[PDB]
């Protein structure tokens, strides 16, 4: 009953629903840029940052940090607690 | 926007073929050489005849959208704008350039 009430949009004198859904994106649209910087003394870092190899490694660290966060059990050994405490420092330093 | 540094409307037309090569077949062209399909098709339909290296985004994306489905022959190009002003929402005077 909701779908039938939603079918009363009778604008289909020449174009179907798909042309009323894909062509409308053309009327209201704007291209957004990428903000290329200058002074290649700084662009050297920019080129390094956004790369396939960079994101992957950086997105794998999160996976590793999540795995580290998902091992704290009950009544854990003192050496285990200290190891996790110093391992959290490593991830915090990498992210900073 | 890969070859477009800002949002100042018109952009260079020199690398349009290379831009279209990166697009998938459903929106772009076939995987074959552009020398037979894309080269002729770029001139086949209607374009806004602006300067040599000034072609704006809302006339190219709209052209590809109109080429995708319900393609119409020459002479009745104004019929498209009539349909937009009779069915499509408020143009906000933005379709004056897209008409040509």
């Amino acid at each position: 009953t909701f779908q039938e009430q939603g079918e009363k949009e009778y604008k289909n004198c020449e174009l179907d629903k798909n042309q009323r859904q894909c062509v409308e994106y053309a009327l209201k649209a704007r291209p957004l840029r990428r903000y290329i910087p200058k002074n290649p003394y700084q662009y050297k870092f920019w080129y390094v940052v956004n790369s396939s190899p960079f994101e992957y490694m950086m997105f794998v660290l999160i996976m590793l940090n999540t795995l580290c966060l998902a091992m704290q059990h009950y009544e854990q050994s003192k050496m285990f607690n200290d190891a996790m405490d110093i391992l959290n420092m490593v991830f915090t330093g990498v992210f900073t | 926007s890969e070859y477009d540094p800002e949002a100042k409307g018109r952009i260079k037309h020199l690398d349009v073929v290379t831009l279209l090569r990166r697009i998938q077949p459903p929106l772009g062209f076939g995987k074959l050489c552009p020398h037979r399909v894309a080269c002729k098709r770029l001139v086949a339909m209607n374009m806004p005849l602006n300067s040599d290296g000034t072609v704006m985004f809302n006339a190219t994306l709209f052209a590809l959208v109109r080429t995708a489905l319900k393609i119409k022959t020459e002479g009745n190009l104004e019929q498209a704008n009539e349909e937009l002003r009779a069915v499509i929402k408020k143009i906000w005077k933005k379709t004056s350039m897209k008409l040509l």
